[PDB]
């Protein structure tokens, strides 16, 4: 079992913590959902390869630009995380998160991850977005975003009912076991 | 982590924590205001935790069975007693409130209604000053202490078969040199967050509501102090590379 690292980066509104709560647990919490994420070693299988899948969260880090990329060094894999129900949060993806992890993180693969998918057919999310002008993103949309920047790939996942969730983090471990 | 803190934080909520009967007794929003301030009170004894297996697991045994020169441990773990002193001083402030709080004939039934003053308290005087000194300190010595340990791993012997057997242990899962390095910098962005959750579900007295407001703004002045006093240091970076950060 190698040891690999993974760090989440994103918006403050994308549901990273939620996302990194749900798979070490293999579960929606029932009683209380967490404010917070210290760390975690996972256990992870893939393609029959055993990995120590290490997982950070970057919350609490966006305002403070020396504090935020002390979470970078040795960085074997970046989750960059969006949500679908906030087509700003893809906005900011190209211009200030993928040339900030492309300076701490060089030649790391990024996974471009379109979180909260539930919500593309909420009906309260999408009247609340019309009043903007807005919709929630669009799968091709993401897909997109994610060939510009020159992602590894692009998944998406809902964290609520946890479909996809395991999908992404056994990608990641792929990723971070690549030459 | 002494087994009647342990035992008093195991269960995942407030909720869980205390007996249903004493649950049943309270308001949605103040199961809600609790929830939160446990989950401050728990990530705080686990933050303690962190800082005691840095200064007893690594840095005492580097010192008592490697006889590792001083200097050299002091590059791995930069202010460690330091941090040490400010976070189990506050663990054992919130600690005592919860205690006073305990129903007669109770250990585990509380309701901590004034954690704003304590707050307060600890973000701002001198307890703040030190705070930013030592996070300032700590936080520039991070790449280097992660260096000096991985050239310490990968060239000598003695030091290797020391980390592997100390961090053998499935407690010590999570707490490798390096991880305890990134959870200590880490901590101190944590607390906005926690404290603007808690400011959430404290809205029934207007004291405790203004107390909150006035802690989380005194927090995100401290990170703003530490964060603009940071330049990471750097063995051999003459001094004509300072100049461009
Ligand atoms: N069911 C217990 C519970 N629900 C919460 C919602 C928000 C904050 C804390 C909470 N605790």
């Amino acid at each position: 079992a190698i040891r690999k690292k993974l760090v989440i980066v994103g918006d403050g509104a994308c549901g990273k913590t939620c996302l990194l709560i749900v798979f070490s647990k293999d579960q929606f919490p029932e009683v209380y959902v967490p404010t917070v994420f210290e760390n975690y070693v996972a256990d992870i299988e893939v393609d029959g390869k055993q990995v120590e899948l290490a997982l950070w969260d970057t919350a609490g880090q966006e305002d403070y630009d020396r504090l935020r990329p002390l979470s970078y060094p040795d960085t074997d894999v970046i989750l960059m995380c969006f949500s679908i129900d906030s087509p700003d949060s893809l906005e900011n993806i190209p211009e200030k998160w993928t040339p900030e992890v492309k300076h701490f993180c060089p030649n790391v693969p990024i996974i471009l991850v379109g979180n909260k998918k539930d919500l593309r057919n909420d009906e309260h999310t999408r009247r609340e977005l019309a009043k903007m002008k807005q919709e929630p993103v669009k799968p091709e949309e993401g897909r997109d975003m994610a060939n510009r920047i020159g992602a590894f790939g692009y998944m998406e996942c809902s964290a609520k009912t946890k479909d996809g969730v395991r999908e992404v983090f056994e990608m990641a471990t792929r990723a971070a076991l690549q030459a | 982590s002494m087994e009647m803190d342990e035992k008093d934080f195991a269960a995942d909520s407030w909720s869980l924590a205390v007996d249903s009967s004493f649950l049943q007794q309270h308001k949605k929003e103040v199961m809600k205001q609790q929830d939160v301030i446990y989950e401050l009170i728990q990530t705080e004894l686990h933050h303690v935790r962190t800082l005691k297996i840095m200064t007893r697991l690594f840095r005492t045994g580097m010192l008592e069975e490697l006889h590792l020169e001083p200097g050299v441990v002091q590059g791995l773990f930069p202010c460690v007693d330091e941090l040490s002193d400010i976070h189990t001083r506050f663990l054992s402030q919130l600690l005592e409130r919860r205690r006073q709080a305990l129903c007669p004939g109770s250990t585990r039934n509380f309701v901590i209604h004034r954690l704003g003053d304590l707050l307060i308290s600890q973000f701002s005087g001198p307890s703040a000053e030190q705070m930013c000194k030592t996070y300032s300190e700590f936080c520039s010595r991070h790449s280097k202490a992660l260096k000096l340990y991985k050239e310490l791993y990968a060239r000598d012997k003695r030091f290797q078969q020391f980390i592997r057997k100390v961090t053998r242990p499935a407690v010590l899962k999570r707490h490798g040199v390096q991880e305890c390095i990134l959870l200590v910098t880490q901590r101190i962005t944590k607390y906005p967050l926690l404290i603007s959750r808690i400011l959430q579900h404290s809205h029934g007295i207007e004291e405790e509501r203004q107390d909150l407001t006035t802690a989380l703004g005194l927090v995100k002045e401290l990170l703003s102090n530490v964060d603009e006093g940071i330049y990471q240091l750097e063995k051999g970076a003459r001094l004509q590379e300072i100049y461009n950060r």
